[PDB]
Order: structure tokens, then sequence, then C-alpha cells
């Protein structure tokens, strides 16, 4: 197992950024003709670090304050 | 004895679905204010991301 | 001429253009050096255009040139476009090389005029008890499958292009809007595998892609299927997720400069609707029959996205979560689908009765539910008990085990015809079945079967 | 250098520098003609800062001259700070005299690293039977007491203050944060005339306090017990309410030019959390059990501040308004309330089973309401009619008269335990009960005292 | 001096006033040429004011010229109004020329001081027996008016404004705040037909009028009511609905652009209640009694605007179909109607006690009627036997033939006094008529008259 943190005290950007670089790990053995699993331990927590970014950039809230984007995300 | 007994079943449910019929009204009475409290928070809640989002745009 | 960007905000790009050489509503530009396409949306003045990106945006920087193209996005069209894989922009997203178009047009069009329209009323059958019997489509109809996340939307459309598009004659067009990119894949291998890929043009935008491609997948998917139909061709036409068009048009919405309207939505929602809606259509050169699949957000009819959908189409059929949590399928609620087909002088009086006396028997069931689970059954008339035992078999007489479902459930799939199916129903309703279990109506097909599985 | 107040707004106060001497975020700043203390919260442009004032603002005005510090809020650290009362700079507040301070630490840090964490599963007997059964506690493991208004936070909190102070031989560090200043007063005579005081650190901001005092107390008190754990000492750190320093931070948003986020709380909400919560953990130099009332808004668990918190702590107690207006004390609800610690390899198997027999029981319990409602308990099953008998007796079995609250009731105080509280449940569970009054269970501690109560 | 017009939206139009004669906040500004008035809402500065046309807006344009008229809207006051229908600018809507006006007072004003206050609670005798013994009303207060159509609405205000103007020499203002233009002219000919216009001055903001029109009405009636009380008489402010003042405040606050409040009403909700309900008081000259009837949004009694008005109510009068079905035509309901006039240290021990009586009689009544209904007429006790005979006639004695009702009732009408209407209902509470026939208490007035028309 391959164990990537972005605790409750570091910032929003990498609890942001944390699923796509443990996907990017994963992404490793499936491009070399291998099998990885991933876990995702918080999906609403990296949403909720997402929506604190783009209120700070001033970027316009939508259906609970979250980015327009958040789908996409 | 039987016969008597059998008026005193019928007389006896008579008042418990009187009691069954009242207490549903209490229950339909307190669900309806919780209703209400709903009603007007979802119409708060609404205004305030249509006045948040014309803030930003 | 040539402009620059001058800010580049998610999906979202700004262009700036001489004065003079400022590009149209909807025109097409592309980026210098990068491979990417915008298409103006607004024009805020001064030479500056707001357009949306048809790629991403990690690659672009401000001050690159970007050139007009004197044009809106132009895809190719004709009989080239058959058995293809092709993107928004209508370049080809399979390994077959480049395709032998001999004509390109604009994905943007007028709907035809009111003098245009055509009215038809031959029936299709679809094989399905429940919609044959509720729900009974027309040639050239619109037809719309409402439901929420996880009832059968995809499953039911598969179904219905396997029982109409494999022996339809004429040619048809599958437009994956917003898809999951793993349904693309087993779709397209089972066109191939069925060698039904040659009748099939197959465009897709999967939920992977920018939000500028999955708003205009729709109109390349419409501009095929519209060149064909004015061929004077008979055609059919699936949408795998219309709602994707909307989403589409909120994730960009507020970035574009407009204020939010209600729900979240964009102030543009029945216009942008409409838009789309009325291009397919059934004209007097051809007949475009069209299935539309219908996202319904936290599975209430009453979000404004579902709402403004229904005056649309000709056949509304609802998939109901309460009874996919039975393990009913088809989960078609037989009380809030509909069709303009189900009248007396369209499809008889024995079908219509037939019809009308299912929905009275399960919307006196939906009534007396509540007492059962509070007093309990014995407290029930005669009448009511028989009427409830009934209301449980139709109820199970309407899940169909289907042909394209059979790695879900393991059972072989089944296609019922409308005379089997009325006579089915008519018979429940009429008593000769009162006898039988509830669970031998489960998961069956004909009612003959129902009768076999009874004794086992 | 010097700079000049050029805005004030409430609470928030915008200061102009040279640009080669602006201060850092986070820096202290002093007004020349007052001495009041404002921290930099944001760098603006220009030279201008914006900050807080740790004071109130009344009698400022645009022109004052203001000093940088060169550095954070500092605060008195170390043996010197038991026994005495403080506020959020550090000033004693005791009339007690200065403080004999030999160092002193700003109050932002980092939180310890990965590799410095420490884990406790050391059970921490409580002497509450509900507590003891269903939230187990741990040595260097934190708690939140969850509940609305007036419930029983601050009663639940100074029971376990007394409990725990039995076992314990180290220090002790209180932070009040927001809450009344009568209950301070209260505390302190309380410690003083027992002779307790002299191992407690005393920090203060009550609701009194303007929102730069409420926003930054906990980080004060959070500083002198981190001092504490990391000379290798074990540490009990209460504090008064958690939820004020968040709400602090909601008054003051707005001013700092934030956009809201939902139901109008800071766009920040679970950050500011996560930096002070994390700061509270047992490091590999020392621990510090910590116990947090947690304030719930009109009693909706489900609001931002109590949602974002549960994942920040071992244990979680959930008060309850509905189980305080039966008589219940303390109102815990053992289906809402949980503890890491209730695992098989930490408690035993006859602790694991006894709770979640207990559980067992009271969900079932609560889904018969509705129909025990409308057509009373008497049309139950008979094992439903035994459940609900033994869940009301298991129910007033959980309540128990607390040593701080005799002055309420009159009624003395009873500590249980956990062996007493294990084998009490599981008598009631087996039916060993089934012969005595459900009022011989209330308020009678051990389970010998029910069969003594019932002999009247 | 004159302005011109600088910016026009909607109802919303900006104007532009030199330095030195910008106008005053609600001042009356005129468009030279055309029939437009505009009231002044806020100073923008720089020389411009936002104001809000009292009018249609269409074929307006930027650069015309505006002019001052140095007060707020002025109308007509005094004895001229009576018998006239106005609209909200004082103007006479009827085709009947010019009011003979003497007087024009401003429409704003503040409401009567704390030493303007009448020294204690005198009753106003409206003549009509079960409002005067179950619903007191206080001279100079507030009675809220509740109920569906076809229950008698009209014809009791008819009744009202007879009796004020014949029985204590006082006159009648009517506010149509969100007049029905139908209703609005059926209403003129009914007081006509029953010879009550010379009594009443008529005031008409209808339906189709702009935000600003319907919420001054209200304003321009109550100015036209302050008149005669400082003439030195009682008269009675008839509002046709206060909802309807709450919503034109709304939409004015909205098209402002002001952030909106709880349940989307303006953020001024309970100050624009208040500026009009604390003129209507009883002061040392004469006393406005306002009648107001009041709508409930979806049946919620929580909702701001139920909430707001009911703050401000002195008496509730309810009408009920039920009654009406009965043949009692005045159609109040005894038991759901109150006033908090209803206080043995306002109205004295005797006539409390008179009115208690009747309404415990009636409630008794009512749950023997479902005892009667359910097991039958002999399964009552001789005493609940007498109690259902005396109901019977405290209930038709309720009843009583109005004046502007001799059309449908075919007798002349009658009006009670207090002390007539006490002695009637005392008496049969005590018995003393319990030989006469329930008949002979039918349509007759005082209780002597109960007693002839039982003789015959
Ligand atoms: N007709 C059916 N028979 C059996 N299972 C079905 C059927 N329709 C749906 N399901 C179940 O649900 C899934 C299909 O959902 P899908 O058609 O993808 O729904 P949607 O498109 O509405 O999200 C299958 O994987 C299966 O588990
Ligand atoms: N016997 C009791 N045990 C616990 N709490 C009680 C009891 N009786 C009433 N409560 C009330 O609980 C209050 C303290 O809890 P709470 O109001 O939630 O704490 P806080 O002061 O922090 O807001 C007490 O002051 C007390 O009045
Ligand atoms: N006092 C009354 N005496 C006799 N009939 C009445 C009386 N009050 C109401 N009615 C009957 O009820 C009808 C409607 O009364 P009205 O005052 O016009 O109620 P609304 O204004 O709501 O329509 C009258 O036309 C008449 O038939
Ligand atoms: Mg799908
Ligand atoms: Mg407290």
């Amino acid at each position: 197992t391959i164990v990537v943190a972005a605790s409750a005290s570091e910032s929003a950007a990498l609890q942001y950024l944390a699923p796509y670089s443990g996907c990017t790990m994963g992404e490793y053995f499936r491009d070399r003709g291998e099998d990885a699993l991933i876990v995702y331990d918080d999906l609403s927590k990296q949403a909720v670090a997402y929506r604190q970014i783009s209120l700070l950039l001033r970027r316009p809230p939508g259906r609970e304050a979250y980015p327009g984007d958040v789908f996409y995300l | 004895a039987v016969v008597e007994n059998n008026a005193c079943e019928q007389a006896a449910r008579m008042i418990a679905m009187k009691n069954a019929t009242d207490n549903a009204g209490e229950l339909i009475s307190d669900l309806q204010l919780i209703y209400n409290k709903a009603r007007q928070a979802a119409i708060t809640q609404e205004i305030s991301e249509i006045v948040g989002g014309a803030a930003a745009v | 001429s040539s402009g620059r960007i001058v800010q580049i905000i998610g999906a979202v790009i700004d262009v700036e253009f001489p004065r003079d050489a400022v590009p149209s509503i909807y025109e097409a530009l592309k980026v210098q050096g990068v491979e990417t396409t915008l298409e103006v949306q607004q024009q805020l003045g001064d030479g500056v255009v707001r357009s949306i990106a048809m790629g991403s945006t990690e690659g672009l920087k401000r001050g690159l040139n970007v050139d007009s193209t004197g044009a809106a996005i132009s895809v190719p069209v004709g009989k080239a476009t058959l058995g293809r894989i092709m993107d928004v922009l209508g370049n080809p997203i399979d390994e077959a090389g480049p395709i032998g178009e001999e004509e390109r047009w604009g994905i943007h069009r007028e709907a035809p005029s009111y003098a245009d329209q055509a009215g038809g009323n031959e029936l299709l059958e679809t094989g399905i008890k429940v919609i044959d019997l509720v729900c009974p489509f027309a040639k050239g109809g619109k037809v719309g499958l409402f439901g929420g996340a996880g009832v059968g939307k995809t499953v039911n459309m598969m179904e219905l292009i396997r029982n109409i598009a494999i022996e339809h004659s004429g040619y048809s067009v599958f437009a994956g809007v917003g898809e999951r990119t793993r349904e693309g894949n087993d779709f397209y291998h089972e066109m191939k595998d069925s060698n039904v890929l040659d009748k099939v043009a197959l465009v897709y935008g999967q939920m992977n892609e920018p939000p500028g491609n999955r708003l205009r997948v729709a109109l390349t998917g419409l501009t095929m299927a519209e060149k064909f139909r004015d061929e004077g061709r008979d055609v059919l036409l699936f949408i795998d997720n219309i709602y994707r068009y909307t989403l589409a048009g909120t994730e960009v919405s507020a970035l574009l400069g407009r204020m939010p309207s209600a729900v979240g939505y964009q102030p543009t929602l029945a216009e942008e609707m409409g838009v789309l809606q009325e291009r397919i259509t059934s004209t007097k050169k051809g007949s475009i029959t069209s299935i539309q699949a219908v996202y319904v957000p936290a599975d209430d009819l009453t979000d404004p996205s579902p709402a403004t959908t229904f005056a649309h189409l000709d056949a509304t059929v609802v998939l109901s979560r309460d009874i996919a949590s039975l393990g009913i399928y088809p989960a078609v609620d037989p009380l809030d689908s509909t069709s303009r087909q189900l009248d007396p002088l369209v499809i008889g009086q024995d079908h219509y009765d037939t019809a009308r006396g299912v929905q009275y028997v399960l919307q006196r069931y939906k009534e007396l539910k509540d007492i059962i689970a509070i007093l309990g059954m014995d407290e029930l008339s005669e009448a009511d008990k028989l009427l409830v035992a009934r209301a449980r078999k139709i109820q199970r007489f309407l899940s169909q085990p289907f042909f394209v479902a059979e790695v879900f459930t393991g059972s072989p799939g089944k296609y019922v015809s409308l005379k089997d199916t009325i006579a089915g129903f008519k018979g429940i309703l009429n008593g000769d079945y009162d006898h039988l279990p509830e669970q031998a109506f489960y998961m069956v097909g004909g009612i003959e079967e129902a009768v076999e599985k009874a004794k086992k």
C-alpha cells in the first residue's frame, strides 16, 4: 500500500490536490499492464477544501456556496 | 355473561377508536409546525444563495 | 484578423480582436500553437469576445494569438458518418483514420417553422408490458425516460434500441452526453459485435471532458440526424442524458456574467432547453423518432430542470426509486407515466379500458397501504381484501426479465407482445388468477409463465 | 516603523506602514495613545495591513500612530502559570500581582508531525454509567460534549473534572472561550477553597469580551498546555466551549472582505477548526487528555460547525433535549453517542456485548414508538412487550445523581465503577430484574440500590 | 427649482437637481407635460434623487424636466371627501367633478406623542349583540377580520358605517389596498343602494396600479381619518386587506434594491407596520378605530406577515360558513372570536361573567351534539338536556336584523345597547326565559322583543 496524507491542519490546496496525486501514483501500474486499487476516504472533504479556495479567489458561488464546477472536480 | 361481555367489547372499542382519532390529530398538529419551520427555512436559504451569487457576478 | 487571449478563468476565455474584425456570436476561434477551439458566446465590447474552450486550458497563456474562422463549428454530415465514433468538433475518436465527408454543416440552426410540423399516430410496439400498456410510443414521437440515479434509464434505453433500432430499416444516431466512458465502450463493442454498427452514427462526450464539449455534443448529434431527415429518410435519435446539456450551462453561466435564478440555475434554462428541443422533431420531409433519458436531481420531479422538460415530449415514462428498492424492474411508475397515444380513438377501447382499470386498482391500493400498516389487514372489507391481493399481483406482473439485464439477474430475457400484455392484465383484473400466489407473477413474461411458475 | 490608522469598522482596523517596514501576518501592533493591541490578519498591498483589535475600539480615530512589535502575541508559560488567572494577552486578571515567568511563547505554532504522534488505548474510568458503558474514554485522547442550550454540557464537564482529578496527579489547563463570567468566578473560588488551585492554570475570554479576545483565548490556553506536554508531563486541557472560537471568526469574516459560505459561515470554517484541533494531541514527549464542550445551534446537529467538529474527536457524547425533558440526567443519547475505544480488542467482549445489547434493545423500542403512540402498548407482540419493558428499565438505570448537582436536587452524588456498570446492565438484559417496577431504577446508582429502592 | 430625468428602470426613476435645490425624502415631484407623479425614496448624492413613479412610466424619456412641489403627497381632507371615490393622490376617480375641498394635508406624519394618549379604555358600542358581548372593541383599537367570501363581510361593514354615523355622530373612511376593480364598482353601488354612501370616504388603490400606489393608499385614507378625529369625532378606518399593504412594501423594497429578510420580506417589515398602526389610537380629542381584513399565507400563523400584524390587534372577529348555514346572518363565531378587552379589570365583573357564561354553555353544547349524533338524544342526562335547550336559545338570541339587511330579512333594523345585550343573555343563562320557544329568540333585537314575539 501507498499512503497519501493531507491532514486537517494542511493547506486547502494540498487537500484539494491529494486525490489527483494518489490517482497519478495508481495510474503508474495501470499504464504498465498491472492492477491497482485506490481509496479516497473523503471526497466530501476535498469538495469543502475546493469551495474554500474558490470563494477566496472570489469566483461566483452555486447551489450551497459550492463552485459551479464542483461536478467536474 | 358471554352476550354482555360482547356489548362491553363494542363499547370499549368505541372509546379506543375515539382515543386513536384524537391522538392522530395531535401528531398531525405537531408535524404541521415542523413542516412550517422547514417551509420558511427553505425560502431564506434560497434567497441567501441568489443574493450571494448576484453579489459576485 | 488576429486576436490575443486577455483573460482565462476555468473553461471561459476572453479574446481581444481589432475593433473592425470582431468575430460573430457562436463563431469558432483557434488558438495559435495550442490545439484548442473557442466558441464566441458574448461580445463584451471594445473588440473583446467571451468564449468557452472546447478542450483543456492547462496549456493556455495570456497573449497567445487566436484566429477567427468566419463561421460556427462545422461538423461532417451524411453517409460518411455511419459506423464512426466522433467528438464535439466532429473529429474521429476511433483509430479508423479520417472520414470521407462530402459536406459540413454548422451545429447552430433555426427550428422548423410552424407550417413544417407533421402529425402522426402510427403505434410503435416496444415489447415491454408496462410501456406497451400505459405509455404506448408512436413513430415520429418524442419519448422521455425520467428518473433519478440507479433506477434503469440506460438499461431501459438499451432494451428499446435492441427491440427497435436493430429491426429499424433506416439509419440511427446515438449521442452519449455526460455518460460514463465504460458504457460507451460496452455499447460500441455491442453494436460492432451485433453487426448493427454499419447503420448507427456514434457521437461521444463523456464526464471527463470540458464543460464546452458537454454543452455542444447534443447539437453535433442532432445536426447529423437533421441532414438525414432532410434527405427524406426515417431516423432514430437516442440521447444518453440531455440533463448534462443543462448542467454544462449552469457550470459556465456564472463565469459568463449572468445572475443566478431559482435552485442555482442559469436564468436562460427554459430558452436554452427550447432551442435544442424544438429541432428534435418530425417535419413533412422525413421523421426523427427520439428517445431521451432525463436525469431527475435527488429524485425530485419538481426540480426546475425535469419540470421544464415534460412539455417538450409526447411520451413521458417515469421510473420510481421506491419500486426499484423492492427489486422490481422495469421500475416504471404506472400512475406518473403518460402518453398522447393513451386515447380510445388511437389505441382502441379494450386497451384503454384495461390501462385505466389497472391504474384505478393501483391508486386505490396506494391509499389502503397505510391502513394495513397501522390497524392490520383483517380490519378491511371483503371487497378491499380482494382488491389488495389483485393490486399486489398487477404490481408484480409489470416486472419483466430483459435480455440486456441477464448479467445483473442471471435469468433469461423475454419479449411480450401487446396482445399478450392486455390479456394478462385483463385476466388479473377480472379474477381468472385469484388462486395463484403473488410470487408467481414476479419476473416471468406472459401470463402462461406465471401459471407454470406457481406450480414450482 | 510606525503606521497610521486609515480605516476602522467595528473590531477590524486597517493600518498603513512604509513599504520597507510592513508587518508580517500575525505580528502584534500597539496603538500609541491607548496601548490597545492589534493582530495582523492579512496584507492588502500599498503598505496597508488589516488587523483585529484585542480590546474595545470605542474612542479610536483615523490618523493615530501604531507601533509594530516584531513578533506574534506572546504569553507566559511553565510552573509560574499554575494557580493564576490570565487574559488573552497573558496579563494577570486575579489582582495577585505580576506572573513570575522565565520565558514567553508565541500563540501561533504548527501541529506536531506524523512521526511524533502517540496511540492511547488505556481506558480512563469516569464513574458515570452511560459514559463508561457506550462512550469509554482513553488517556491522551479527545472528548466532545455536544449539546443545545441548557441541556447539561457545563454540569457534565464539572463532574468529569471532579472524578478525573481522583486518579490524575499532574497539571491541568482550563481555557474559557466566550462563556459566562459568573461561572469562571464560581469555579475559581471552589478550587481556591478546596486547595486544588495550585495545579490548574486558568485563562478567560468570556461573553462580555470583544471578538478579537474570544477568537484568540483558545490559542493562549493551548500554548501553556503545550509547554507542559513537551516537558514530558501528563496534562488535562479543558475548553469551556470550542464553538465560540469558530463563532468569533464568523462575526469578523465579512469585515475581513471574505465571501460567505452556507448559512452565513466563513469560507475558512474547516481550516480554522483543524489548525486549533490538530495541536491538541498527545505526542511522544507527553500527553494532553482533552475534554471540550460543543454547543449545537438551535439543536441542529447537521449545522456546519457541529458537523465539522465530529471528525476531530476520539469520543463523542451527544446530549438531547428530549431525554432531559423526561427527567433523565445526564441526558446522553446512547444511540447517537460513540467512542473509538468501543472495540472487543480494547475493552473485552463482555463489556462490548453488554453495550451492543443495550443499544439493540433501545433501537427496537425507538421503532415501535409511532405504533404505541396511536394504539398503545397492548397491541404489541408478546416478545415486543417484553423488550419495551426492558428498554424502559435500561433508560432509567442510565440516570445518575452527580456530586455537582446535589445543590440543584439535594440528593447525594454517586460514583459507579465499570464492573458495577457492566453487572447492572447485563442483569437487566438477561431478565434477572423483570419483577421490579420501572421507578426503582431512576437515580439509584448501583443495581443493589434499585433492589432496596423497590422495597418502598 | 426644476431637475431632469437621468435614468428609467421600470417603476424606478432617477432625477438630477441643482446642488441648491435637491428635493427632500418623501417629497412629491411633477414631470412637465405628462400626468405623472414621483415620490422621492432616497438621496443618492451629487444632486441625484431616486423616486418611485406613482403611475405608468410608458412613453417617458431621459432629459424631461421635473418640478419639486415643496411637500409630500398632499390630499383633500374634510366633509367634501364623503360619498366620493379617490385615488392615492386624492384625485376624484368617480366622474362627479372636482372635490369641494377647503384644506389639503400631507400623507406623512409622526404618531401622536406619549402625552397625547387617552386616560383609559373606553368600549366602542357597535350596537351589534354578538360583537358587543363576545368581541368588545376599544375606542382607538384595531380589529382583525377573518373568514372567506359570501359570509356577510360587506353587510357587516355597512352596518358599522351606519351605526357610527347615526348613533355616535362619527364618520368612516375605507382604504381599498390592492382593490379589485369589479368588486370596487360593486361595493360603491351596494352602499348607494343601502343609503350609507354619504357617511363614508372611499380611497382605492387598484391591483393594476404600481407598487408605490398600493403602499401609500393606506396613508391617504388614514390622513382623511386623522382630520375628522381632530374635529372632535370618533372615526372608523376600514382597510380592505392588511396583507396587501405588507406585500406592496416587499415589492417596493425589492425595486429599490434592499437586501431581503426572513421568508423574503422587506428588512423594514416591523417599522412599516408600526408607522401605519401607531397613528390609529384614542387621543385627547377623538379616536380612530380600525377594522382590518387579514389574510394568512399558506395557513401558517407563524409567517412574518401574520406574526407582525397580530402584535397590533386588540380583537379578532371570525366569520363562519357553518354558522351562516344555520341561519345566523351576522355569522360571527362566538368560540373562535376573541378580544383583549374581555378582562374583568376593564369591562367589570358582570359583563365578563355573562360573556364567559355564554361561551361555556355554547362549548358544552358543541361536545353534546357529537354525543347526540354518535349515541342518540336519549343517552343524555336531564341536566345536559336542559343545557342543550338554553344553548339553542342563546345561539338564536345572538342573531340581529340590521338596517342595511332589510332587503334580505324583510324586517326593520335594530340597535341593541350594551346594557340590553348583557341583561338579555344574563336572563337566558339564569333560566328566566326557559318557557319561551327558541324561535321567539330569533331575529328580534332586545330581550323584551322576544317576549312579545312569543306572545303571538
Ligand atoms: N431491468 C433491470 N433488471 C435488473 N437490474 C436492473 C434493471 N435496471 C436496472 N437494474 C439495476 O440497476 C443498474 C442499472 O442502472 P442504470 O440503467 O445504469 O440506471 P440509470 O441510468 O438510471 O443511472 C444495473 O446495474 C442493475 O443492478
Ligand atoms: N441535574 C442536572 N444535571 C445536568 N444538567 C442540568 C441538570 N438540571 C438542569 N441542568 C442544567 O444544565 C445547565 C448546564 O449545561 P449547559 O447549559 O448545556 O452548559 P453551558 O453553560 O455551557 O451552556 C445547568 O446550569 C443546569 O441548570
Ligand atoms: N345580515 C345579513 N342578513 C341577511 N342576509 C345576509 C346578511 N349578511 C349576509 N347575507 C347574505 O350573504 C350574502 C353575501 O354577503 P356579503 O356581505 O356580500 O358577503 P361578501 O362580501 O363576502 O360577499 C348576501 O348577499 C346575503 O344573501
Ligand atoms: Mg446511465
Ligand atoms: Mg456554559
